[PDB]
């Protein structure tokens, strides 16, 4: 059987350089001619307990483009009247009699693992849960920035926002150590900076590593623009204000970007990146956001395919 | 004077006028420091040369005579500006920025969370100066800033 | 490739005659062998930011007779939460890599329209937008009239209830206009009455309009009585009682139908028409409901086939 | 050579020229088109008398040419005004205004429910009139308002 | 020996013209050399059962102020909303055992007159009883046009806004026919225009009325322009547009104003009166607002006890 | 003739080094020679707009038992949250007219302030506006400090927990510099680490002050130990252990205390201070609470008299 084959999708910090190549190498081998019948005649459950609907609909749109049929729930908050003591733990043991392969967001940490724990033979997803990983997120931006960059390994990577809490940097920045290479450069507030955590085993591995305060300076000397988001609830309103403009992006500082250079988002936007950048190519968000159906079709394809031929 | 020529600069009447604005600052000013509200003579010559090496914008208004203090409010935005009592092409007075200890009514406080965006009121702030900063305190909210920081969106 | 073939469908008075000829005929004509996968192997958007289970229950029903896959979501108000800075703007980029075609509600007027200018190759159809348009409801009110009357002109349309801001009203009033003769008939409140606003191109092209006070004037002499729906939050209790009586269906009226006629209403109803009403033949709303599926049918159809054979 | 009466302003050498600006407008036009992002000669005819005409705005740019569609959609702001080509001291090119069907980029939807409110989209107003308003037909809400409401707040 | 002790205040039209005329020469008394200790020992159960903070803050005001204190609440659910649960009569009639007196706001019509057939001898004033009544604010506007113009009767009143629905813009009409030679102008939409049955009230008793297109005409010689907040709320959300352009109120359109006229208003407003308005002479709504005090603080001083030296 | 009469309280920066000195001087006699009808006939409206009943209670507790009564309200929303409805000055301009006093709580920093430039005559004081000012408070700190070490000078101050958005202890500090001789201990995690600008604000008054990573090392000079309430809200749900571990306060800690010391808290505390405190000798947190009175006593006796026999 294939590498990843029926293996519970939970953390990159699990998942392998060889099974990132396998799956990122699907998601483009399969982005050619795709199969509207691959899992046919199969049942994919997409319990989102946590809403959100780019997630929510990409994973389901996947899931439609490879002829399966998806059961499932995008719950919200009317059903706090759930609350009462119905715990995950048979939620998922129920819920795994009827399906083969669960997607779930849950808002607290150790949803997809602890299911995993009570449905074995039916092998889980992480779509998102609490504030650790989102295997599925890094994975659209590393297929993403590879199609685009050539290459996936000596890039000139750029994080600018809430490097602090900002899960979808800690999971690509993992991630990203996995090969040769690769320049980071860190541009978050002076409170929202990129923690020890990371920090410490970057070095650890000889991974170079930066920080400086505004995107202006480390430019000329990018490939990869990741713009995180910085919340307004996570710094108050006059120091947001402050220590915001030089965490913005624009097209009057993409002035002179090596053309070989993107700029993405793990989505959605607010104040950060500008529309008039909505033009200048650098510009990929939108179209990352759209490779993140083939790197899913994929994660599901090997999650549930003994064997790929195609 | 004939070295490297052109041919523009012209005074009208007795009207007290304002010469020497920084580039793209002039049309500015007449939206923030309210000038063309007025039924006066006015000339502008926004993008004209002066006798500098630079060519610059030019606000002339006939017919207005400009408190030390308005001129103060000029500062941040438009800066060595200059303003002078003209009457019959005669000066009668060179007047010169300084800081006000107060800068009033255009400045929007950054603060989103600031009773002064949703209220019939008008924005008072406070001016102080350190080595590279020209602060701004909001007589309403309490919170200083940066002149770029105010002053930018 | 067919006059009506990746052309969003957003407003009636952007449709023409011909077009709707072509989507009735399309309607009838597939409404005698339907293709249980004809836009098979593909994926219907169905962006319900405003709830509607009527018009939302339709469009995915007929998305499925027509072997189709659908992902999207019926936001209600609990999601209030998402009020914050996510424009709908990004949300139909986004959303427009990972499907075919959109199917969406908005609460503001200006959304179908709107984002026609961030899909571009994704044709979106609107299910209904503010105030505004509900192309699908007039062309459904259409279909059924022609259907049951034969012919589609030199009619006798009446009109009762909340003619002023039924917007089910005016579109269909317009789209009527676009064939010779039909005589029409306004039966609504002294102020709940027909704008000057459709009045005056009334005119402009020499159609006869009328208005009435009782329903019981203008029944020996009409073809198709629309039933709007008079609401209590629109007129104050007192003179919504008053000026109500009159503004009512009945089967005590109907006593003098021309046979060849019928009672529809864009639905749902409440005070309106009484039930005694259900079993005379005029009664044809919930049938004329039933049509909803192929006049949406063939919408999708040709919006989504270069060319129909059949 | 000099005369009886010191007069006033004579032809400047090049640019676009549009004759005849309404009372309290030049600005209204000079914002609402934004005529100062321009690197070349921006001199503004402002308060000042045109025959008998008390007061008449004039906006003055070097090297700069209104396009005709331009000119269509001033005439709106400003229906009795003049746009020609002027060339090297010598005018040519009567290009004056002329009603469009079409606006673009600038007026308001009334509609407190447009969308044309958050979405970041190109305001769009379609043009007719009656005798006495010029309808102004929404591209987004689809409502037909006149131009005696959308140019307000 | 007054005529108001112990007795009820629902209704406008349950009153006189000399009851009013004894009820305002009272409020300029009180408004003069105050009476304090009025009402020491007694109880005041302020009802809202509708929420309304300018309506209740002043009522109370006015008791607290008269040396009598207060009982009572703001909004009403003693669980949800009209579930199985109490009655009105039976909260009316415990809460009138243990209080003196008894102030309610209710949102239906006819709740203070129903608390009347179950509150035995405490007398019930009426601070707002849904469309149908609301006396005391009628008092204050009239009161305040007296304070005014020294007279009730030769006055060139004008009123905008919504006359059709506005609850205090029918009641003061009413009132003021009450009175000797008044001139009635009626500038508001046509959707909004006075409720015929009044136009009828005042034709019989041969009163000089009028309808308007736009404000400005009647400006010279009116010495009274009452404002009336046209809530965008019953109107569509472009409709207020085309409208509420002219029944608003700027200084610019003050000029032609006669020295003696005042801006009246019942408040709150949003959009009719400008902020320029505030600062200039006529401006008069916040004092007519402020002057409630008296209207009430006199009424209950006249409805708590048998005899009153002034 | 005292200096506070018909004047405002709105920040702490707007006091003086005398002007405190006076309220507390009054602050004691109030607690020790009480005057109970001093504020007879008066009427105090305490508006919270945002509720907070330990902050509302209390002053009200005040008013009360100074011969004063009260009108006002808690919690606000007339409708909804912030749509088209009264502005701030307007509310506050018509509840001016019939109120003595005006004692309002907002979320929003200047709105206090604003009241100030509407409301006439009447002083307003502040009970909260957001994280601008809350004067009271550290009034009550302050003098409660007095009560207890006997001057407000020459002072081994420490305040741990969130200094950086603690408005308690910002506020605190401001105050205490007017004094003279004060020594600043600031013990609390890098990531609430006090606000800058105030450190600034210390070193040009040449006061001195520092950083502390675990208390244990000051508990022995410090005679006050202010403590804040680290709101698990402002950090990560995981954050908050690492940290508030050693920001909390067994009395196990306490020993090292001098005789004098005592522990200060604006309240609620929740984790901060350990129960075992409650009942040791230096726990004095609802001591401060119910000393709270006497400020706001003392302050308002104050503002509404020109001169007090003591
Ligand atoms: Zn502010
Ligand atoms: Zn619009």
């Amino acid at each position: 059987a294939n590498p990843l084959y029926q293996k519970h999708i939970i953390s990159i910090n699990d998942l392998s350089r060889d099974d990132l190549n396998l799956v990122l190498a699907t998601a483009a081998k399969l982005k050619a001619n795709p199969q509207p019948e691959l899992l046919k005649h199969k049942v994919i459950a997409s319990c989102f307990f946590e809403a959100s609907t780019r997630t929510r609909l990409s994973f389901e749109t996947s899931m439609h483009r490879l002829g399966a049929s998806v059961v499932g729930f995008s719950d919200s908050a009317n059903t706090s009247l759930g609350k009462k003591g119905e715990t995950l733990a048979d939620t998922i043991s129920v819920i795994s009699t009827y399906v083969d392969a669960i997607v779930m967001r849950h808002p607290q940490e150790g949803a997809a693992r602890l299911a995993t724990e009570f449905s074995g033979n039916v092998p889980v997803l992480n779509a998102g849960d609490g504030s650790n990983q989102h295997p599925t997120q890094t994975l659209l931006d590393l297929f993403t920035i590879q199609e685009t960059q050539g290459r996936l390994d000596n890039l000139h990577v750029a994080m600018v926002g809430d490097l602090k809490y900002g899960r979808t940097v800690h999971s690509l920045t993992q991630a990203l150590a996995k090969f040769d290479g690769n320049r980071f450069y860190f541009i978050a507030p002076d409170a929202l900076a990129m923690p020890q955590y990371i920090l410490d085993m970057l070095d650890e591995k000889g991974i170079a590593w930066s920080l400086h305060s505004s995107i202006e300076e480390v430019m000329a000397e990018v490939d990869i623009l990741y713009m995180t988001r910085v919340q307004k609830e996570r710094l108050d309103p006059s120091e947001y204000a402050n220590v915001k403009a030089q965490f913005v992006l624009r097209a009057s500082d993409l002035h002179n970007a090596k053309a070989n250079m993107k700029v993405l988002h793990p989505l959605a936007r607010v104040d950060e990146i500008a529309t008039d950048v909505d033009k200048t190519p650098h510009a990929w968000y939108f179209q990352q956001a759209g490779n993140g159906i083939f790197a899913r079709q994929a994660l599901l394809a090997l999650v549930l395919n003994r064997d790929l031929v195609l | 004077m004939t070295h490297d020529n052109k041919l523009q600069v012209e005074a009208i009447k007795r009207g007290t006028v304002i010469d020497h604005i920084p580039a793209q600052i002039g049309f500015k000013l007449l939206s923030l420091f309210k000038l063309t509200e007025t039924d006066q003579r006015i000339t502008i010559g926004l993008n004209l040369p002066s006798g500098e090496m630079g060519r610059k914008d030019l606000i002339k208004i006939e017919n207005t005579f400009l408190s030390e203090d308005q001129v103060d409010q000029l500062a941040l935005y438009a800066p060595q500006a200059t303003v002078n009592r003209i009457d019959n092409y005669e000066v009668v007075g060179k007047s010169r920025p300084s800081l006000p200890e107060r800068i009033d009514n255009v400045l929007v406080c950054p603060n989103s969370n600031c009773i002064s965006h949703a209220e019939p009121v008008s924005s008072s702030f406070a001016v102080r100066k350190r080595a590279n900063d020209i602060a701004l305190k909001c007589k309403y909210c309490e919170k200083e800033f940066s002149h770029n920081v105010v002053l930018a969106n």
